RNA sequence: AUACAGUGAAACUGCGAAGCUCAUUAAAUCAGUUAUCGUUUAUUUGAUAGUUACAUGGUAUAACUGUGGUAAUUCUAGAGCUAAUACAUGCAAUCUCGACCCUUUGGAAGAGAUGUAUUUAUUAGGAUGAUUCAUAAUAACUUUUCGAAUCGCAUGGCCUUGUGCUGGCGAUGGUUCAUUCAAAUUUCUGCCCUAUCAACUUUCGAUGGUAGGAUAGUGGCCUACCAUGGUUUCAACGGGUAACGGAGAGGGAGCCUGAGAAACG
């Protein structure tokens, strides 16, 4: 990845778009080291709006400055908030970065507080962007076949790995509901049907 | 009650306006002990006094003294006078002596010049005050 | 009132007495 | 007031 | 300070004043400095087992001395009232108790008597995680006490496990040992507890000879019921 | 002034006294951390690049980085305690007795005492991962067989000495870790047992 | 024009400096750190610097600190801290009576004036009420101290006695300044008026009511400065305007605003440097150099952190600024004049320095001010440029608009 | 130079005491920490024993608690408005305990909207009219309950009821 | 002893460094005594933390090798190594209510619950005479603390023969509480002559209240506002004294370490 950042013109590579999309996935990676390499390669792409907020995104990745950056950079009506015109370009980067922090396991108090901080910034986001974050949590899960058929679980999908991905997704939703509460955005594709399909798998595994 | 620049309140005693369970503001009080009766004016009063033995953050412990009030003109503190006879062995004779003690007086007590007051020691309240007026008579 | 220096006292202060000496030339202008 | 403090001299013999 | 003159040493040790320029300074430990007997004094100037400090050090480094069932290698370890001292090489067990004179007396005891001690309940309070505990006079913190145990009671501690076998409430007619004041070392029965709130509570104690004396509560140690002490007395 | 030139790649170092003033003048007015062309410093040094790293003046006082003067000054330095000591500035000048240089790049010709000679490393790695990095060992390979050994000959006696590896995995460390875990579990079990005993005691009392 | 930041904080305002130092040690391997040039060792206070002044001798500098409240005196010849002296309270202001650092009068925030000598604290005295400024007359040997109270207290050093305090009509005195050539003195009241007093007599020569046709909102005279010539007078208004007055007339020759809307703290006339018609005005945010006669911006010095005070070494291009950051920033403007004698070769290394760079020239409107000024229409046009929360604007256009609204 | 000794003071009788001894280190005082709004900057102080004290030399954000709603949020501090002890502290925007400051209402407003589902069930959502007006303004009056000069924190609570009425009268 | 293994210079870590000489002071020194529910406390003693890992990095250098400057020091710069209990980083469980009352110890569907430290807010409240004390809970906060990447000796018990699993005795560490050693304030008492010493204190707080700053904490200890007080002819205050019957390390000022110092550093 470090080589990718050092490319003089990453935009003109053989497959920039397919590469660029995968860099977003790496920006969503749990390992902060991966995110920094991914962000640098994303910064190698020349985008004026992203360039303006380059320091803030770097501060978000840095653990020591993560908390203060959230309070200053992301707070609604605060000075250092992103401008409305620049929301569309920057927020996709912001959501992927924050998702990676949410992926970090809460094995000590610092990560437990860090998890709470990541979910507590959601109300500052606009409702469409909040739905996008929930979509990211459910993108890894595969549920379309279940609702596509007559609600039957595939035996192959019934594995320990899937249950763990179920558990992460459900935990994200539960925290989000507590923060947003009545304001929470509920959509069939993003939240409800991944949520239901998790319940069906739990019944499937427990009985089978 | 609110005749000072800051608001007078009992610390950590919270009156929730939303609930409005009772009209009377919640009031915290304690009995100083040694079988000494806490007056009802303190129980049902409205004053705020951090140095009051029944409502303040002060505990009575140590020596308990009795004296005659000589001055009451300072705010919430008085000067009492304890008289005794000092014995001179060389002349085998007694001489009248007196020592004046400043003591904090809670607003729950009303003290004039001449009445007998029983006071109890507490932590240093001021430069010279280490006691608190606790029974008037 | 006088305590803590809240009232101004005009008595001579020995330590600062003769701290500085005036310039006899005066201001540049006449 | 009362001291209620042990005194070595009182218990120690002073016969000499 | 770190040096103690022999003339400034406590009276109750029974040490001779002119033996030297200095006396042992009891190191920090379960008992207070003015209420303790360092092991060097016990081994040398009382039992006469050792002839000098170096001999005492050799004995202790051999690990032949146990205090309350634990081996101690500090020469100035402050053993005190009701401390069980075991010398296994000779097969002796000793219990420290004041005499009527007010000095420690080396009282030999049985193995069963050595197995346990008594501690005066100086404090009863709840610790972290809501676990009740009692603090005794020797600095022992014992968890999960019996609820009936209150301050001024006496708890029978098993040395091997450090658990309260039984307890004695403080009440009139109970057998008490004086651990302070001029009456230090006297044994009697409680008659009445005069109560002064915010002041030192007072206990009247009647001896077997019907003589009565008054002492502060802090100096009282319940040791049993009348005619039934829980420890062998000298 | 004398020039103490060091080649760090080889680890060599040698001094050259320069008598003519012209080399000294082309050296003047530079700074510690700047670089100069050896061809000005000599035909032998043609093609070389010299980085100025320090030096001492005719009174023995050293040069310090960060101070910008051609003369000496008394600066407050630390060997928390700080003392005021005389130190000469970072601007090279005619008052320097010796100037220290580091060869950043080699020129056409080879210096006799610096490029042509080498000095081996004094010590080898001692930590396990350091040895693995040095020899590029795979994880399965044991560091024990790759420890560097130095031969020592005292009279007719001869023997090999090797460093004691640190941070190495041994059965003793595993035993210690297992003992600690077992101790924690046992303590928790004892606490739970005592809590239960207290519970039944209260049940009997009630 | 070019501004070179010789020392200070090179990080942005958002970045905390102390963690940067903890990251700085990690990146100590980076070569630029080894090649850094520090003009004066230990030119950094522990947390922040309140004031900085340069001795008239031209060979010494003095400064005051935050925690522990301490006084730093720097020696230019040694390029280092001569000594640090702690104090019992923070320093609101101070002056250096002697040409050297030997004798200085310090006004603490605990209502006490402290006299510092070579050995140490010579004497401490308390004024009746809290102080905000300080000045001393060489001719009269009288130390003039403003305060919260209406009176302007007068202390005579020669006689060592307080004297009759001048009675200002208004309550409070934010700043006081005295003119060397004239002796005329001015005081900055909380209300928009400057009361001028005579030291020869004990009288009020006159009072000037600052008039702001642009902004009608209340403001206070935060800073006053007299030019060397003596016929020119400068004011600092809290709203964020600085007025240049010729004392003979009763109207403002030129009114130049910084635009951010913050108070003016220090005003310095750069007569000595050459091309005397240049003035400095210092906000918390930025300090700007602009022409005296025409009001055209020469250059700008914008540190990342707030400015507590700015000082200019006479005859040279350097400017020392006391800031809230741990270091104390110092700027070199080669165009204005030569570098001082003590740092002679600073000119040789001009390439290495940062060479930091529009904000000074143009005015800045807040979003609320835009709506009140009826400039919502200008939004989205070339005339109005967005700068973060608020939008910049041309100075002349803003003046016309506030007249309209 | 700061000391807490009582020997320099006059006795109760009014006699002028003489200097018994030189100042000791077990009766020292340290210079006051004039906390002011700005980028957070805290200085550690090694005290008697191993204990450490934090000097909030500058601080801009703090945890303020809504007592009536029984919640707590971290909010920025706008500025000091009224301080009971000394007004010059209000003039210089000095932060200490008991100071009345103005804080951003954004987190509390968002929490109220989320929890009650009502812009600021109906009976519970009802709150004091003055507090509603303060939210409408965009800033809330709060009283700092911590000591920034000791613990390095500026936590507090939003004024309500008679407290708020009294400080509004004083303002 | 093919990692080393005995002893061990140097160096890094860890612990501890806490007699003299001048002045003088009337119960402000000192002795006895009370309290700390008003505090800090190295150490000793007893309790106390289940919330890449078959072991991470130089983000590291000393000692050491080698090149030199200087009249020169417990003066020095340049270049090259290498370690930790130094410096940073860091990781498939238990307990309740328990239907089925299936079997009546018992299993058991399901539903739940689960660190510590700092600050603020709120809810409940065994110990003491007395508490907002102990303790628990909720919402957050933190330049969020800690929750063994350590060492010596021994090589037991098992088997699923892999050096597979499981282990004995100590040392050095670590959070909180208590104890001990101390320290700091504090209640009351305590033999000179004195009026030819009658007023003293607010004399940059004198006496008290509110709030804040600071302290390890109480407190005019200090600061803002408010009241004009406090001692005394029963001797305040001042003066004299066989009141040897408290200060500093060339002189004043400032700072640093530690559990303890305004340090004989
Ligand atoms: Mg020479
Ligand atoms: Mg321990
Ligand atoms: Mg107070």
């Amino acid at each position: 990845l470090k080589t990718l950042s050092k490319f003089k013109n990453i935009k003109n590579v053989y497959s920039a778009t397919e590469l660029h999309d995968h860099l977003m996935v790496l920006l969503g990676s749990r390992n902060t080291d991966v995110q920094k390499l991914a962000l640098d390669a994303l910064l190698a792409y020349k985008n004026p709006t992203l360039n303006k907020y380059r320091d803030n995104l770097k501060n978000l990745l840095d653990d020591t400055l993560f908390k203060d950056e959230i309070t200053t950079f992301l707070t609604e009506n605060g000075s250092q908030s992103i401008k409305a015109e620049d929301e569309k370009v920057v927020m996709p980067y912001v959501l992927r970065i924050f998702f990676g922090r949410a992926q970090v396991p809460p094995t000590s108090g610092q990560k437990r507080s860090r998890k709470i901080a990541v979910i507590s910034v959601l109300p500052n986001f606009k409702k469409p962007y909040i739905n996008d974050f929930l979509s990211l949590a459910s993108e890894r899960l595969d549920y379309n076949y279940f609702f596509g058929n007559s609600h039957q679980i595939n035996s192959s999908k019934a594995t320990l790995k899937t249950i763990r991905r179920m558990t992460g997704f459900v935990n994200i939703v539960n925290s989000t509901l507590s923060v947003l509460r009545t304001n929470f955005p509920l959509h069939t594709n993003s939240v409800l049907q991944p949520l239901i399909y998790s319940i069906a798998m739990a019944y499937y595994v427990l009985d089978t | 009650v609110q005749s000072e620049r800051a608001f007078q309140k009992q610390p950590h005693i919270f009156n929730n306006p939303k609930v409005k369970t009772s009209k009377r503001t919640k009031r915290w009080y304690k009995n100083a002990g040694l079988g000494f009766k806490t007056p009802k004016t303190a129980i049902e009063g409205s004053y705020i006094d951090k140095k009051c033995p029944f409502t303040g953050l002060v505990s009575i412990r140590g020596k308990i003294l009795t004296g005659t009030v000589v001055s009451t003109k300072m705010h919430r503190t008085i000067v009492i006078r304890r008289a005794y006879l000092h014995y001179i062995p060389k002349y085998n004779r007694y001489e009248k002596r007196h020592k004046n003690v400043p003591v904090h007086v809670s607003p729950a007590f009303r003290v004039q010049v001449g009445d007998i007051v029983t006071v109890g020691q507490c932590r240093p309240i001021s430069k010279t005050v280490r006691f608190n007026v606790v029974k008037v008579s | 009132k006088a305590s803590k220096g809240r009232k101004l006292n005009y008595s001579v202060q020995d330590p600062i007495a003769n701290y500085e000496a005036p310039i006899t030339s005066g201001y540049k202008w006449s | 007031h009362f001291e209620d403090r042990f005194d070595a001299r009182e218990h120690k013999d002073r016969s000499n | 300070k770190k040096h103690l003159k022999r003339l400034a040493a406590p009276h109750h040790w029974l040490l001779d004043k002119l033996s030297g320029c200095y006396a042992p300074r009891p190191s920090a430990g379960p008992h207070k400095l003015r209420e303790s007997l360092p092991l060097i004094v016990f081994l040398r100037n009382r039992l006469k087992y050792a002839l000098n400090g170096r001999e005492v050090k050799a004995i202790l480094m051999q690990r032949h001395v146990k205090v309350d069932g634990k081996v101690r290698t500090d020469t100035t370890y402050p053993a005190g009232f009701m401390d069980v001292i075991t010398l296994d090489a000779t097969n002796e067990n000793f219990r420290l108790v004041y005499d009527v004179k007010g000095r420690f007396a080396v009282h030999r005891i049985t193995d069963e008597e050595a197995s346990y001690k008594l501690g005066k309940v100086k404090k009863v309070q709840l610790g972290k995680k809501g676990v009740p505990y009692v603090v005794t006079h020797d600095g022992r913190t014992i968890r999960y006490p019996d609820p009936n145990i209150k301050v001024n009671d006496t708890v029978k501690i098993d040395l091997a496990s450090g658990k309260i076998t039984d307890f004695i409430k403080f009440d009139a007619g109970k057998l008490v040992y004086v651990t302070g004041g001029r009456n230090l070392g006297r044994i009697g029965t409680i008659v009445h507890k005069e109560r002064h709130d915010g002041g030192f509570d007072l206990v009247h104690i009647k001896d077997s000879l019907d003589n009565t004396f008054v002492t502060r509560l802090n100096n009282v140690f319940v040791i049993g019921e009348q005619g039934k002490p829980y420890i062998s007395l000298p | 002034m004398k020039l103490n030139i060091s080649y760090p790649v080889n680890g060599s170092q040698k001094t050259f006294e320069i008598d003519d003033e012209h080399r000294i003048r082309v050296f003047f007015d530079k700074r510690i951390g700047q670089e100069v062309d050896g061809e000005a410093v000599g035909d032998e040094f043609k093609g070389y690049v010299f980085k100025i790293s320090g030096g001492n003046d005719k009174q023995g006082f050293p040069m310090k980085q960060g101070v910008l003067l051609p003369t000496r000054i008394k600066l407050l330095l630390t060997k928390g305690e700080r003392k005021r000591k005389s130190v000469r500035g970072a601007i090279v000048g005619p008052d320097l007795a010796v100037l220290a240089l580091v060869i950043v790049k080699k020129g056409e010709q080879e210096l006799e005492g610096l490029t042509d000679t080498t000095v081996p490393k004094r010590l080898g790695p001692k930590r396990a991962n350091n040895i693995r990095k040095f020899f590029g060992l795979s994880k399965e390979d044991d560091v024990r067989d790759f420890v560097i050994r130095r031969e020592v000959t005292k009279g007719e006696k001869t023997y090999t000495k090797a460093p004691k590896i640190q941070r190495l995995v041994t059965p003793q460390r595993l035993q210690r870790k297992r003992h600690q875990r077992a101790l924690k579990v046992r303590n928790a079990q004892a606490q739970r047992e005592a809590a239960a005993e207290y519970a039944q005691l209260l049940a009997k009392r009630l | 024009v070019s501004v070179y930041q010789v020392s200070g904080t090179n990080v942005s305002r958002s970045l905390p400096d102390w963690i940067a130092k903890k990251r700085k040690r990690q990146l100590k391997n980076d070569l630029e750190y080894q090649n850094r040039v520090e003009l004066i060792q230990d030119f950094e206070f522990s947390e922040a610097s309140n004031k900085i002044k340069v001795s008239r001798d031209g060979q010494y500098c003095m400064a005051t600190g935050t925690y522990k409240p301490q006084i730093h005196v720097y020696d230019f010849a040694n390029l280092s801290l001569k000594f640090d002296r702690h104090t019992d309270a923070e320093n609101v202001d101070f002056t250096i009576l002697s040409d050297d650092w030997t004798k200085s009068v310090h006004l603490q925030n605990d209502r006490s004036i402290q006299f510092q000598n070579k050995g140490g604290l010579h004497y401490t005295t308390r004024i009746p009420k809290f102080g905000r400024s300080l000045v001393y007359n060489k001719v009269n040997c009288d130390l003039y101290v403003g305060a919260s109270g209406n009176e302007l207290y007068r202390l005579n050093l020669e006689k060592g006695r307080f004297l009759n305090p001048f009675k200002l009509d208004t309550e409070g005195v934010n700043h006081v300044s005295i003119n060397e050539v004239n002796g005329l003195l001015a005081a900055g009241t909380e209300t928009n008026v400057v009361e001028f007093w005579d030291p020869r007599s004990r009288s009020r020569v006159s009072k000037l009511y600052l008039e702001n046709n642009i902004d009608n909102r209340p403001f206070q005279v935060t800073t006053t400065s007299f030019r060397n010539d003596g016929l020119t007078f400068a004011c600092g208004t809290s709203n964020g305007y600085s007025y240049i007055y010729d004392l003979r007339t009763s109207e403002p020759s030129i009114i130049k605003d910084q635009g951010y809307g913050f108070d003016i703290k220090k005003i310095i006339w750069l007569d000595n440097v050459g091309t005397e018609n240049k003035i400095v005005t210092c906000d918390k945010r930025i300090a700007k150099i602009w022409d005296r006669l025409d009001g055209k911006a020469y250059a700008s010095m914008e540190p990342s952190v707030d400015i507590n005070d700015i000082e200019h070494v006479p005859g040279t291009g350097m400017f020392f600024t006391a800031n809230e950051s741990i270091p104390m920033h110092t700027y070199y403007i080669p165009s204005l004049g030569p570098s001082p004698r003590w740092c002679s070769f600073l000119d040789s290394i001009t390439e290495e320095l940062e060479e930091k760079p529009v904000y000074s020239n143009y005015r800045f409107i807040t979003r609320d001010d835009v709506k009140k000024l009826n400039l919502t229409h200008l939004v989205g046009s070339r005339v109005l440029r967005a700068y973060m929360h608020g939008f910049f604007i041309n100075t002349e256009l803003y003046d016309k608009v506030s007249l309209i609204a | 130079g700061i000391s807490r000794d009582s020997r320099h003071k006059r006795s109760a009788t009014g006699a002028k005491r003489a200097q018994f001894r030189k100042k000791r280190k077990f009766e020292l005082g340290r210079q006051p920490a004039n906390t002011k709004i700005g980028a957070k900057r805290i200085h550690s102080v090694r005290t008697r024993g191993g204990n450490k004290k934090y000097r909030a030399l500058r601080i801009e954000t703090g945890n303020f608690s809504w007592a009536s709603e029984g919640i707590s949020k971290k909010t920025r501090i706008a500025g000091v408005v009224y301080h009971p002890s000394n007004n010059e502290l209000v003039r210089t925007n000095t932060l200490t305990k008991a100071a009345i400051v103005q804080i951003d209402a954004t987190p509390f407003r968002q929490w109220f909207e989320a929890h009650y589902g009502q812009t600021l069930r109906a009976a519970s959502a009802k709150i004091e009219s003055s507090v509603e007006s303060q939210f409408s303004a965009g800033r809330l009056y709060a009283c700092i309950s911590s000591r920034p000069g000791q613990s390095g924190r500026c936590d507090g609570y939003i004024l309500e009821g008679e407290e708020l009425a009294f400080y509004l009268r004083r303002l």
